[PDB]
Parts: C-alpha cells; structure tokens; sequence
C-alpha cells in the first residue's frame, strides 16, 4: 500500500534501499535537476479516501485546494500547488535541524488536488469540505495548500464536524483581518474566514486569534469584528515590539486552551513582500525570512490538526524564492512537530 | 456618508479629486495635501525610468482603502491631485522655472505639496521654492533619506544635476546647516569631494553605518530634533534607495545594506510626532526595474502612513463606535 | 592622476585592466588581486544558469565608483582581470585541470585570485591548488559560507560534483579540520550522510540556527579565529544562498531564513581585521533566477567591500588632504 521509490526513478537504475531517500542519491541524480513525475516530498500518491489512507497508515495528508474563484482580489493562486510540488524536488525529506525523516515519521501521502467547478464557489467549497473529511476520517492530520483565502471556510467546517461535541480553536495569520460579515452580500468569499469560523457550533471566540495585520487593506468592520466579539488580534507592530516567540506562544496557548482540535490558516501575504513577491495582494511591513521559519517551528511545537497555506501566486514571482519559502513553512512545521512528539515519548 | 470605510453592501493619487494647480481653488477645496507629478529626468546621469514613476505611484495608491485601522484614520478628502507639471523636452532651464512656479503656487494655497519625481534634481527647485515662500526672516529645516550625499559642487561641468542637489540646497540662505539632516549614505556612489564639501560646510549627515551603530532610532530622533526645533517650515525628501535592495528594487540606483521596511515605518511615526511638515518629495522611483511593484508599494505605504500618523497626532480620527450597520 | 576619486569633468571586473594568466605579467602589473572567470557548470546537480554568472557579475561591478568613503580606500589599480579559464565542454576532468593550472599560476605571482563560477565544484580544484602551492610544510585554513554542507562522499557514484565539495576539501593533507569553518547551513538540502560524515571528521560547522541563537557575531568571531590563528594561508569561499532568499534570489538553490545584507557586511569587516586572505571564491550565482540583479549586486558589494576593508586594515588609505580640481 504505502510504497515509494527513493529518488523517484524506476527502470534499470532503480534504487530500493529502505532509507535511500534520506541520503545522497547513489545510482543517479534523482529529481534535483529535472522534476520528472514528482509528488509532494516524493511521497506516495494516495486518493483522498478514508479507506486508502487508513490502509496505508498515513498520519499526514498533503492535499492541494487550488480553487481561486472564491475571491475578491485577483486569480492566480490556482497555480501555486504545482510550483510547491516542484520546489520539494530541491530538498530531501530528512531535516538535519530536527534529526527527523519527515516522510517515514508521518507516512506522508500526497492526495492530489481537490476538484473545482468553475464559477461555482458554493459547490467548489462543498467539494473541499468533503475531500478534507476523507483525510480526517482516514486518521490523518492535514496540510492544505491553496488556492485563495476562501479555503478556511470549507476547511474549518470539515474539522468542526469531525470534532463533534469537542471544541475547536481557530488561528488566522494574515496581513488582512478577513472579517467581512459579508462582501457585497456574499457570506463565503476569501474576506470572511474568521466570521464564518465563529459561526461554527464548536468554535468559540475565546479560542480564536489573528496575527500579522498591517496597512490599509482592512475595512473598519473587519477590525470591529474582533473588538465586538473579544477576539485577540496581534498586529505586525505588536509582534515586532513584544517579539515573535512571546506573541506566538501566547496565541497558541489561547487557541488551544481546553480545545480538542485546532485549525490554523496561514496567508503567504503575512510574509514581507521582500521574501514573497508572488502573492495575490502582497504587502510590505511583514514577517522576515527567519521569522517565517521560527513561526513554523513554534506552530509545530504546539501542533494543529489542519494547517492551510494560501494565496501563493507563482506567476508574479520570477524566482524560486516563493515556492521554496512555502516548502519550508510546511517542512519546519512537520520537523518541529516530530521532534516534539518524539521528546514526549 | 461613511460607506467607503466598510465592506461594500481618472488616474489620481489615492483616488483623490482633481483640483487645478491654482492657489484659490486649492485653498477652497478642503484638502490638506496636494499631489503634484513631476515627470522630469534631465538631471539623471544614471539609468532611465523615473519619468513613469508618477503614473505608477498613483496607480499603486488606488489599491489601498482610505481607512488605516492601526491609526483609526480615514484619508478620504485629505488630499487632491493637481496632475503633472507640463515640460518641454531637452529644455532644462525652463523645466525648473515651471516646477518652481508650481510649488510656489501650491505653497501659496496653504496645502502641503506631495511632489513625485522624476529625478532627484527636482528637489533643488522645490526646496528653493519653500525658501522663497517663507522668506529671509523665517528658518527652514530639511531632511532627506538616501544612499547618496549628492554633494557635488559641480558634475560633468554642470551645477543642477541630481548629484549636485545637496550642494545647491545647503546654499539656500535661510537653511542653516545645523537644521539639515541627510540619512542613509553608504557604498561607493559617493566621491571624495562629496565628503570634503560636507566637512567644509559642517553637514552632519548620518551615514547608514552611523545609524546601525546607534541602533537607528536614537540618532534619527536627534536629527529630527535638529530639523524641526526652532524652524518655521520643514522639507522632507525620500530617495527609496535608502531602503535595502530587497525592499525597493524599482529605484534608479539600488544599494545593498539599507533600511528594512519595519524601520522606515517606525521612523515615519517619529517624524509624525512633531505635528507637521511643509513639503514632501519622493524622487527616483524607477518602475521598469520593479518586481510586483515592490518599490512603488513601499513608497505608497510610507507616504500614506505618514499622512495617517500625522492625522492621528492631530487627533483627527474617525468615531470609534461607527459600525457597518448604521 | 586621481580624477576617478572625484566627481567627473572589454567587459572586466571593476573596469580593471586585462592582464594574461601569466605569473611574470601579474607580479609586474602592480595589482594585489586577479579576477578569474570560471564559467563551468558541469558539476551542477541542480537548476541550470551559473555559466552566465561571471559575465553578469562583471557587468554589475562596472557600475561602481572605485572610491569607498566608509573606508577611505580607492580600489582603482588593486585588481586586474585575467579573463575566463579556457575550458572544453563535455570534458570535466580536462576543465578541472585547466582551472588547477590557472589558479597555481595566479598564486605563483603572489596576487590573490578572485575566482567566480560557475558551480560549487570549482572550489575543490582551487582549494587543491592552494594546498599544493603552500606545500606540506605549511598549514591552510578554509572558511565557506553557504546553506548546504556539501559533504557527499559520493553523489550519483561520482566524487567531484558540487555536493561533494567539502568532502573533498576536508581531505587536503595540510588542511586540519580544526582550521575549517562552514557557516550558514540550514533547511533540508543537507542529507543524513552529510551530517554523519561531518561528525565522523569533526567538522565544526556553524548552522544558521546556531548563528541566530548566538546573535551571529560572537560565533563567527570564534570560527574566524580557528581559520586565521596559526595558519599560513586562508581560503575564503561564498555560495550566496547563505543569504536570505530576499537578498539572494538569483542563486542556484535559493534558501529562506538566512543572513541579511547588513549582517554579511559586518562579517566582512570582522574577517578583514585579520589582515589577509589567500584566495576568494564565489560560486552558484544564477542570473536567470535573479530579481532585478539583486543577488549579483549583493555579491558585488560583498566582494568589493572585503577588498576595501582589507585595504583599510592595512592602512592603504587615501591622503585626506587631496582635493578635487588639483
Ligand atoms: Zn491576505
């Protein structure tokens, strides 16, 4: 069931060593120069189906959600998952910073993409929730890769349903406050992740938080949402003044306190435009490169049930910097998660 | 109506109204700032592109909303846009004459000119305009951010190209050298005579290395005090090559080892604490060299945040209790 | 004449003179450094493009003035350009033999080679050339900045490709492991066998995480001391993927969460305090991935600032009393 070829290539120069994927390639160059038929991390493909996932014993499902027609700004995020997958060919699945083989530790699988129905945000978001449900019911935690910032609407819906009578936290890291009650009447655009989460029956204001906001793409009602519902916001300014570790640790304690599950949506426009030009609405005065990795590390120490990463648009980046930053956001989350689990026995 | 503060139910700075470059129209329109485009580059001895900056900068500003939640300020109505100073080509004498007239004309209105170049030599004439506006019995101060001192007494036989700009500005008779700041100079585009003239005239520039050595903000605060203390008018100018290359690629002459955007945003707040400014310039944006409009966006956020921080200082804030359901 | 110090009235490094790869000619020319282009990319295991780096790097350096006011040093005359090593395509062993002979020849002159790739495997051969040059009775030190350890004993069955570079360099017989430094290693392009082989040999690498936990400079100092204290010659190399992606996009394998421009410029000064270097290399610039030349321009500034800082340490400064219009 759960099988992959180290360094990808089959045929006459196939490698078969059980740990060959954490070492320098032996018979050939693997996919470091030419991508071939690369999955995320070179992991096994596994359909997003609770039976297949269960049978493989996968504990992490990577699922792309390229849907980019749920948004108010500009399309493009549909193309990000392919750049992300391609970027994973420039890395091993072994992280020396954590001494972890991510691929065998979690039995990661790539579940391919969530299908879309163009022009139909309602049905596309239903597909997304149904697909995320399979991964959860299969016994895995999930990494969801957007796609526009409508993603946490079906994402959190699915985790909420799965969590049942338990309680769920929601964390949102974004340049933008994304708390439109509606946008020109529409309740489920990329502008309403946080209000739609508060509407879930087992998601409570005391376990919700926002970090990373700044600048003037933030109508007043988006701020009023947090004031009126008593939901903590840590602005980019506060994170700089008080310090990332201090703020992040407070916020993770907040969103995990007496919860059974945590949803964490991370917009790539939280990252400074200097490190992330490839974005639907990029912004100065954001996270620096080392801070992105530190936040990922901190998130991995605390743990979440679904991590989503959204709004990466590779058409607007001529380099590999955007795609490789998104790899690192995931790989440091997982690396730190495994180190933490292992230390906990 | 306050509908524009909230999620919904002509190429001008901030989508602002146009008002002609006319003191009386400007005085009557109700705005506090007047945007003026100056697509002039005959002072530029480097790579071309600054002439398209005013258009690119306007367009970037059209993407933000007028409300700045960090400050509880709305900018709607605070600015208007006078269009561009119209210039003949290869005609530098007469270009400067027209720029001078335009800035005198805005100053006469009482509004604050936001002057967008174009190349850095336009500062010479905008500064001379403010000098003449206030006159010989008032005191001016001047602060400029950039990687180059521009302290050439002459360059290639000329006296009003961009590399002479500070050599001309520091000659203005009501600008005492002690009320002059220059922040960010670094790297090699600074010939020895630029240093020698500075030392001769007592220009206390803050080199980028001086700044980093001091933790930045303490030395900035000192140089703000020199420019704003005991002065009747203050001129503030930006070349965004003061920023690190990664942060502002689309400028005429990028330089590694500059400011981060977070440090400039704190510096804007420190300036805003003094509760006013007489002229604001930005020159040497170069949008053909820009990626995802990074430099233009950085510049737009700096200018808009300075407007918003000044409004917050003046207590000119929105009513906190307004809600979309009104 | 000193006209180049002041405001004014072949593609080569710093617009320097061409001088043949000839020990006698180089010794005579007056320069201290000799630039050697090495557009070889057949040790590259990753994305293509480094072949174009020597050209693009040279072009950026031609934009600079020669005088650095922060050091009071003039770089005019300090370098010459020996052109590119003549190398066959599809014949790496012969290419590497040509590089070897080019490097020994510059070293024979007493000038410091500045070697620009091209891929990281060229360091193997340049480092071997320095090892052999100084001989069995001398001690070498080696310091390299990069995000990758490059400690593959073998890669695809091959022994002299880029990811093998440190595995070969640390085998040089007059390079004690105690005199080796590697700074910046991070992220997942660092497989377990590179870590194992490092541990086995006692390579005391300073990972990016180790550097941040230390506030950078206290740990860099300790490693500079290991390389310079008690060695006869020192090899200094750069892969600019040691830098944060933001300030080095145009490299073979860009990496987030690394050094920023101002931190590397401080490191350069700390190195210069030791008063000499034997060889300088830079590899894996990759212009097809660059954002407005950002990486190439950071590289250029690093290299030129190291030359200037070193001259300042040596008291090779300009007469301050010198003035323009002389
Ligand atoms: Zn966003």
């Amino acid at each position: 069931k759960w099988q992959f070829t180290p360094h990808q290539h089959r045929g006459p120069a196939e490698q078969f060593g059980e740990n060959d994927h954490i070492y320098s390639p032996k018979l050939h160059n693997g996919s470091f120069k030419s991508r071939g038929l690369a999955t995320f991390m070179g992991a096994p493909y596994c359909p997003p189906d609770r039976h297949k996932i269960r049978e493989m014993g996968a504990k992490i499902c990577f699922l792309a959600v390229p849907w980019d027609q749920g948004q108010i700004v500009r399309a493009g995020a549909s193309q990000g998952a392919a750049a992300l997958r391609d970027a994973t060919t420039q890395y091993f699945p072994y992280m020396f910073e954590y001494d972890v083989d991510l691929l065998s530790f979690f039995r990661v699988v790539d579940c391919g993409d969530v299908p879309t129905v163009p022009g139909n945000n309602i049905k596309s978001q239903e597909y997304t929730a149904d697909y995320v449900t399979e991964c959860l019911e299969g016994g895995a935690k999930v990494i969801l890769f957007g796609g526009d910032h409508s993603l946490p609407i079906p994402g959190a819906k699915a985790l909420s349903r799965f969590t049942g009578s338990g309680k769920m936290g929601y964390l949102h890291v974004d340049c933008h406050l994304n708390a439109a009650p509606d946008w020109a009447g529409n309740l489920i655009t990329n502008c309403s992740g946080a209000p739609r989460a508060l509407d879930l029956p087992n998601c409570n204001a005391r376990n919700m938080a926002h970090m990373g906001s700044r600048n003037g793409l933030n109508p007043k009602d988006w701020w009023d949402f947090y004031v009126d519902n008593e939901i903590r916001v840590v602005t980019m300014s506060e994170m700089i003044e008080r310090g990332l570790e201090v703020c992040a640790n407070e916020i993770f304690e907040r969103v995990k306190k007496d919860t059974d599950s945590l949803y964490f949506t991370w917009d790539t426009d939280s990252i400074d435009i200097s490190c992330m030009p490839g974005n639907s609405a990029p912004e100065c005065y954001g996270l620096k490169g080392r801070e992105v990795i530190q936040l990922a590390r901190i998130a991995g120490r605390h743990g979440c049930d679904i991590l989503d990463i959204v709004e990466f648009c590779p058409y607007f980046d001529p380099s590999q910097i955007g795609a490789k930053m998104t790899v690192n956001m995931i790989y440091h989350y997982l690396g730190s998660r495994a180190q933490t689990l292992r230390q906990q026995g | 109506s306050y509908a524009h503060l909230f999620s919904p139910l002509l190429i001008t700075f901030l989508r602002s109204a146009h008002v002609p470059l006319n003191a009386e129209a400007l005085k009557a329109c109700g705005a506090k700032y007047a945007f003026v485009g100056v697509p002039f580059d005959e002072g530029n001895i480097g790579k071309p592109g600054s002439e398209d900056a005013p258009r690119e900068f306007r367009l970037i500003t059209q993407e933000y909303f007028s409300y700045w939640f960090e400050y509880n300020v709305d900018l709607h109505g605070k600015a208007v846009d006078c269009g561009d100073v119209s210039m003949p080509k290869v005609s530098p004498e007469v270009a400067h004459e027209r720029i001078y007239r335009a800035v005198r004309e805005v100053l006469k209105s009482g509004l604050i000119p936001i002057i967008c170049g174009g190349d850095r030599s336009i500062s010479i004439t905008a500064a001379r305009a403010l000098s003449d506006h206030i006159g010989p019995q008032k005191k001016m101060g001047y602060m400029h951010f950039g990687a180059q001192l521009d302290m050439a007494d002459s360059w290639a036989g000329e006296r009003n190209l961009a590399p002479c700009a500070m050599a001309r500005i520091t000659e203005l008779p009501n600008l005492d050298i002690r009320n002059v700041a220059h922040l960010g100079a670094r790297n090699a585009m600074n010939p020895k005579d630029h240093i020698d003239l500075s030392k001769e005239r007592g220009l206390q520039y803050d080199s980028m290395f001086d700044l980093f050595d001091a933790g930045i903000y303490p030395l900035v605060e000192r140089s703000i005090d020199r420019v704003w203390s005991g002065t009747d008018a203050q001129y503030l100018g930006f070349n965004f090559n003061v920023m690190d290359s990664s942060t502002a690629p689309g400028v005429t002459s990028t330089e590694p080892g500059g400011l981060e955007s977070r440090e400039m945003m704190r510096i804007v707040d420190m300036i805003a604490k003094r509760g006013g400014v007489s002229v604001i310039d930005l020159t040497e944006l170069c949008p053909i060299f820009d990626i995802s409009g990074t430099a233009a966006r950085l510049a737009a956020c700096v200018i808009m945040r300075l407007m918003a921080s000044l409004a917050a200082q003046d207590g000119d804030v929105i009513d906190d209790k307004l809600r979309r359901t009104d």
